[PDB]
DNA sequence: GTGTAATCTACTGACATCAGAGTTCTTAGA
DNA sequence: TCTAAGAACTCTGATGTCAGTAGATTACACT
């Protein structure tokens, strides 16, 4: 879908005594299953994408709230962005004293009609304003026959969620591990778009996992000057980009309330409030003072207008892989201007690769900023793996040092080691070898930050303290490897260290 | 489609348990 | 009552009703604070929680039963605080606590 | 004049980013 | 016998960016 709609999901729980305070082991219970999923979804959603929407619902149960089609439905959160409050108002419901304090409220086991459920939720999104990209339901029931024994109640939801499906609205599902059995194809067959224990889908729901989740956007556009007159629009985009703890709001400490950093430049001598005209900008150099304006500290800087000028073309294994300046972002086209010159970039594409070779351009990202030089490097999918895309084609620029980034190091002459001492060596690299992959490794910092930014959000007990990745787990490196840095400390150096 | 999606965030791409180092 | 008036309390929980124990206060004029400064006198608590947990940590100030400001209600009890910092410029509060403190 | 289009230009949320300022460590150090 | 000049890292604040929303400006037009 395009861009703004979020995402928009709805939590639909099943209240009727024999699933809620029903279990066949001691060890779960399918309403606090339930629950569980619903206060650990919307922690993830939390963290990741606070833009989305939740809602929660209870139907069949005896005490109403509802716009309209009142009977045995209690809503008990309408849409809304998702916060600590909520997840507050979940956890009130949990555990074998919370199937007592739900009890004294809505009360159970009273009967139910999912095409006037399916109403109820419908209403719910209409009643919102925002634009979603995704509208989608989640049952939370194990009652596999939907209690459809009048056949012409049965038929008034399988029609009403045809006309869900026919609005767009989506509908999904989990079975909740029902005594002796579930099957979908008695019923829910044509609900949802041979026979279950229990959903291997449920437990992706327990992931807990963070991150920012951040939809496909443009960093720019710019127009590939080829020379004086030809042009292509291409899109600039980034695929990989460092997270950051997110911007800390000051706040009041009597009250809470956010503050405004309200600053101003005031002369020491005197009131004046000196607005931006009244003051330069300046330098100190062979003891004599150098004035600048405001616009010239920013018309010094400026050399060319947005795009990215064509430079020639060299060979892939002279652009050195050891200097290397600030993180790659991606090329690909943009028809939304200079119409069909997608035609020309993938011919561009095609043929780079055949020759072995880069273009490189000079790269302005910005009016008043200098030229970089970057080298377009170009590039081929590998969709091998089912059509998961690992990998998009288009180019990469890879930037380029100039002389002033290059410091300079000091100087050092050896060539040192024999045959032995890298046979040795050969044989320890070869034992400690693994694959890494990208995405292997976690931020122990963001990823901490976030455990305790939750222990005081929702007033929990502990921080979840979760040992991070990043450290060596010196044991198996002891293990794995066995004694033979003893080679290093016998064959290659005396015993004084 | 479904095999790559994430149910918790859909249209993104499932995020894969962390790993670390193991030989 | 005009008893509790000049006597600042925070009702930092209760769980009895919460917004009701600073109601009764209200009607003796008790001064309500929702967080308490190194001005007050005391905190009252229903039950634990963290910002409870936290004035264990900073052994800064008076924490008192639940019924103590329910019973404050037959009584008259008003009783001190804290914040922090810690300092060695010339060193200062130390040698102004040597006036303003027992040793 | 009076009335109905079509469409430019704004503002906002959000995301990256340079700069600028606060902070701990090396050498040269009376 | 030690006191600043030179690093280094993080963090904060502004400027510019993109997508999308919707208002007011202005065009077009009446026999």
């Amino acid at each position: 879908y395009k861009y703004s709609g979020r995402d928009s999901l709805i939590f639909l729980v099943d209240a009727s005594k024999a699933m809620f305070e029903s279990q066949s082991e001691d060890e779960l219970t399918p309403f606090d299953m339930s629950i569980q999923c619903i206060q650990s979804v919307y922690i993830s959603k939390i963290i990741s994408s606070d833009r989305d929407l939740l809602a929660v619902v209870f139907y069949g149960t005896e005490k109403d709230k509802n716009s309209v089609n009142f009977k045995n439905i209690y809503v008990l959160q309408e849409l809304d962005n998702p916060g600590a409050k909520r997840i507050l108002e979940l956890d009130q419901f949990k555990g074998q004293q919370g199937q007592k304090r739900f009890q004294d409220m809505m009360g159970h086991g009273s009967d139910y009609s999912l095409s006037e459920v399916l109403w109820v939720c419908a209403n719910l999104f209409s009643d919102v304003q925002f634009k979603m990209s995704h509208k989608r339901i989640m049952l939370f029931t194990n009652e596999d026959n939907p209690h459809g024994n009048d056949s012409a109640k049965a038929s008034r939801a399988r029609t009403k969620a045809g006309d869900l499906r026919d609005t767009g609205i989506f509908l999904d599902l989990m079975h909740l591990k029902k005594p002796g059995g579930f099957d979908i194809s008695l019923f829910y067959r044509d609900i949802i778009s041979v026979h279950f224990e229990e959903s291997s889908k449920l437990e992706d729901l327990l992931r807990k996992v963070r991150a920012k989740e951040t939809r496909k956007r443009a960093l720019s556009r710019l127009k590939l000057k080829l020379n004086k007159d030809i042009v292509i629009s291409v899109g600039i985009y980034n695929l990989v980009q460092k997270a950051l703890k997110p911007p800390p709001i000051k706040l009041y400490r009597e009250t809470n309330e956010p503050v405004k950093t309200k600053t101003r430049t005031f002369n020491t001598s005197t009131g004046g409030l000196l607005l931006p005209s009244d003051t330069k900008r300046s330098q100190i150099y062979g003891s004599r003072q150098i004035i600048l304006e405001k616009e010239e500290t920013e018309e010094l800087k400026r050399f060319d207008d947005p795009g990215l000028m064509l430079m020639g073309f060299k060979p892939l294994v002279l652009l050195k892989k050891h200097h290397y300046l600030r993180p790659s972002l991606f090329v690909y086209p943009e028809e939304s201007l200079v119409i069909g010159s997608s035609t020309l970039f993938s011919a561009l594409l095609i043929k780079c690769l055949e020759k072995e070779v880069a273009a490189l351009c000079r790269y302005t990202p910005r009016r008043n900023i200098p030229p970089y030089f970057v080298a377009l490097v170009p590039q081929e999918e590998e969709l091998d793996d089912q059509k998961i895309q690992v990998t998009p084609p288009g180019f990469q620029l890879v930037f380029l040092p100039f002389a002033d980034d290059k410091r300079k190091m000091p100087f050092t002459e050896k060539i040192m080691a024999t045959p032995e001492q890298v046979g040795k060596m050969k044989a320890i690299v070869e034992k400690l070898r693994f694959t890494y992959r990208s995405d292997s490794f976690e931020n122990p910092v963001l990823q901490q930050h976030f455990r305790n930014l939750e222990a005081l959000a929702l007033d929990l007990m502990e921080p979840e303290q979760a040992v991070d990745l990043t450290l060596p787990k010196v044991e198996a490196m002891n293990k794995r490897l066995g004694s033979l840095v003893d080679e290093f400390k016998e064959l290659v150096y005396p015993p004084d260290y | 489609r479904c095999p790559g999606e994430s149910l918790i965030n859909p249209g993104f791409k499932s995020k894969k348990p962390a790993g670390g180092v193991d030989f | 009552s005009n008893i509790f008036e000049d006597v600042e309390f925070c009702v930092m929980s209760g769980t009895q009703p919460k917004p009701d124990l600073e109601n009764r206060i209200a009607e003796f004029g008790g001064y309500i604070v929702q967080n308490p400064g190194p001005d007050t006198y005391c905190v009252i608590a229903g039950s634990e929680n963290i910002r409870v947990k936290n004035i264990i940590l900073s052994n800064k100030h008076d924490v008192v039963k639940p019924a103590w400001l329910l019973e404050c209600f037959k009584t008259k009890s008003f009783v001190p605080w804290q914040p922090r910092f810690m300092i060695h410029m010339c060193p200062s509060t130390k040698e102004h606590f040597a006036r303003e403190y027992d040793c």
